[PDB]
RNA sequence: AUGGAGAGUUUGAUCCUGGCUCAGGAUGAACGCUGGCGGCGUGCCUAAUACAUGCAAGUCGAGCGAACGGACGAGAAGCUUGCUUCUCUGAUGUUAGCGGCGGACGGGUGAGUAACACGUGGAUAACCUACCUAUAAGACUGGGAUAACUUCGGGAAACCGGAGCUAAUACCGGAUAAUAUUUUGAACCGCAUGGUUCAAAAGUGAAAGACGGUCUUGCUGUCACUUAUAGAUGGAUCCGCGCUGCAUUAGCUAGUUGGUAAGGUAACGGCUUACCAAGGCAACGAUGCAUAGCCGACCUGAGAGGGUGAUCGGCCACACUGGAACUGAGACACGGUCCAGACUCCUACGGGAGGCAGCAGUAGGGAAUCUUCCGCAAUGGGCGAAAGCCUGACGGAGCAACGCCGCGUGAGUGAUGAAGGUCUUCGGAUCGUAAAACUCUGUUAUUAGGGAAGAACAUAUGUGUAAGUAACUGUGCACAUCUUGACGGUACCUAAUCAGAAAGCCACGGCUAACUACGUGCCAGCAGCCGCGGUAAUACGUAGGUGGCAAGCGUUAUCCGGAAUUAUUGGGCGUAAAGCGCGCGUAGGCGGUUUUUUAAGUCUGAUGUGAAAGCCCACGGCUCAACCGUGGAGGGUCAUUGGAAACU
């Protein structure tokens, strides 16, 4: 998301959204280095590259990373005002650990990348390969049982757009390619490229 | 130079071998008889023959030769031991 | 065609031109704190430095005199009673070697390499082909020798010395069955040069062993032997292009300028010679100098399209230098003679040679090349039925932010103060429901083994089939005896494991966003456009946090963004980047055209039709990745077919 969870850190992260925040007793406002200052993402030397941590580990990738995934970007070379951002923004960091999927989606990668995940079909451990539709990232089935697996009948199903689960351990579905339906649009199909294209 | 090449390729154990006899005068990575196919013929499916099957006529009337192994396989396809009947046709 | 700030871009400043550190990328990469793991790809640049060589190329008594030993029978016991001390077989095995072999290539290098050296495309009347496929002869052969076997001395030596001597699948004395051989009349083609027409006279052996069950030869099958044909295969001669670039390199050249006759290349020539003109070559910078293995390769300017060799792939040349000859069909041979040469070693002097460009490391170096690395495990091929080796080919083992990658750093709730202090004429907020202790928990994290796949491919067994030879058979092999790692009792798994076993930058300087402070008084020194610093430094030094992103941090050589600030496309020349004392002049560039014919070019028709890190999609694996490959599209990209305006 933001390099930050809001159980503790909702300051520096614009967008962390895992808890209650810090703005009641603490100031909500960072404790280093990503709070609205000026960062050179703008007219070159400017005061945006702070909120280049909110395009950035929005979808989970560093840069040299997230480098690799607007290349990605540039891949789809259709409309590269909108055929680049859909598939720029067609990850999941929502599967993950702490809150709902089953209870997997906030405090994001602790425990569901296995290694054993056992997803149908043989194996796919990271959900940064986008998930495949019938491949469901399930969890392994022999150590299934977690706070984070089979909590999706009362925490929330349904990770976005032609994305969705079962709860029998949590099997994804991904029947199609998301869409900016319920995918984010916090990464500008403009600006958050201009920062890179003009 | 002249046996059924089973010809090394690929990256870090990829080997991807193509059907090939090399030249009588040529290595394993020079000029050759002909390429008559793309397939590994020690792929894990099977030895998976996808030739150039009309060619039998000739670079067996002419020069090539197999090894052991796929002079079987060549003729339940029809065309190896197949020649020979050719010949006695 | 999809690109594109310059932190700035001079003067007193307003302005034009200008070029411009730099900040971004990749690079054979590499230089300055090793991290959770793993993964990729790769590989002496300097050190084409000397090279020590190991080892660096080996395969066949399934060819035979077979020698040797020796299977097996194996007289007689040689008597602490068990030999072939004997008959002949003397098989198989170094076979004594004589012979079929390659050995340039799996291996290496780009030393050199001016022109097809290669890239790269042609025409060929410029054709031959141990190993090779197929149609036509059998498996007639001299065995002198020939090591077989014997004999003659020397010197530590190198390595020689005299005397004789058997087999072969060696080869060879004598006749032979396949465009064989080139003439009489026989055609025209690309005039030269081909076209076999004619009739084949002319090809002519032999390699028979191991030999299947038997016909011990059918075809002697095998895998080794003689004869026309083509062909695989490769090379093969003749034209264009890059086949060189370069005058502070210009006048170049003399059987010369490359037909006729003799000669010779499968082909063909001044290649030498009796004749030919001084001619021919020319600032098309010939001559000459420099250079050269060549292409892709990558990056990339908007497209235009291009520079790109390290690697990496392809295509040339060289393998101690050189020189003569031999040669293997071809050799000047990575591991062939004589050698000069050169050194090396030896010397007991009498003479002998050696011989790193296989691949490791040796001295060495470097920023860089691992490791005098693994084994043929598999695949590979040369010779070899069978079978074998070379492996330093092959694959692997280590190496690594050269460049990264996912996981890496997991839970915040109750006192804002349970505890926390750059800057005080302190207010409680406070790096802070963070924090103790853990709400939520048991992946990576280490882990301890059941362990397992992969581990199948290759024969290995006659039951017997196909070739089946007169027929079961040796090989392929339905059986099926169950193999197989240069890797894995590790992966998969129990979850063992616990909130566990896994994060730094310039600064805290305007632009550098990282806070103000002190020793700091233009001092130290951080120090990028430019700075700061002089008793009120933010800045020198220091600091708790601290900033931009994280296996993260800044640089170094290359290209380009930057900046078309490098211009048909995408520069101008008064001043600015640049416009001639001058004018006068040949070829020329261009000078004004008005009409008209060709189809040669002015988005070929449509397809066989397309080089990788690189023409569209599909893919599979990639802890995502790291990176790999696969098919269609084979294109829609050349060739091939076209003829015709209003320019020519």
């Amino acid at each position: 998301r933001f390099r930050g969870s809001n159980w503790k850190k909702s300051r520096r992260l614009g967008i962390s959204l895992s808890g209650t925040g810090k703005e009641l007793e603490k100031r909500p406002y960072a404790p280093g280095q990503h709070g609205p200052n000026q960062r050179k993402k703008l007219s070159e030397y400017g005061l945006q590259l702070r909120e280049k941590q909110k395009l950035r580990y929005l979808y989970g990738m560093t840069e040299r990373q997230f480098r690799n995934t607007f290349d990605i970007a540039g891949k789809k070379f259709g409309v590269h005002g909108e055929n680049f951002m859909i598939l720029l923004a067609s990850r999941l960091d929502a599967v993950v650990y702490s809150l709902g999927l089953a209870r997997t989606r906030r405090q994001a990668r602790q425990l569901v990348n296995h290694g054993h995940i056992l997803v149908d079909g043989k194996r796919v451990d990271i959900p940064s390969y986008s998930v495949k539709p019938g491949q469901t990232i399930s969890v392994r089935e022999k150590s299934q049982k977690l706070n984070i697996i089979v909590e999706s009948v009362e925490i929330n199903n349904f990770v976005p757009e032609y994305l969705n689960f079962d709860a029998d351990s949590l099997t994804g579905t991904f029947v199609r390619l998301p869409e900016r339906s319920e995918l984010p649009a916090e990464i500008n199909e403009q600006l958050i490229v201009e920062y890179y294209s003009r | 130079a002249v046996k059924i090449r089973l010809t090394r390729l690929g990256s870090k154990r990829n080997p991807f071998y193509r059907i090939v006899v090399a030249d009588a005068r040529s290595p394993r990575d020079g000029r050759i008889i002909e390429q008559i196919g793309t397939y590994n013929p020690t792929s894990a499916n099977a030895p998976e023959i996808k030739v150039d099957e009309a060619l039998a006529l000739k670079w067996l009337n002419d020069g090539a030769k197999p090894t052991d192994t796929v002079h079987n396989i060549l003729s339940k396809e029809g065309i190896m031991k197949k020649f020979d009947e050719q010949k006695k046709a």
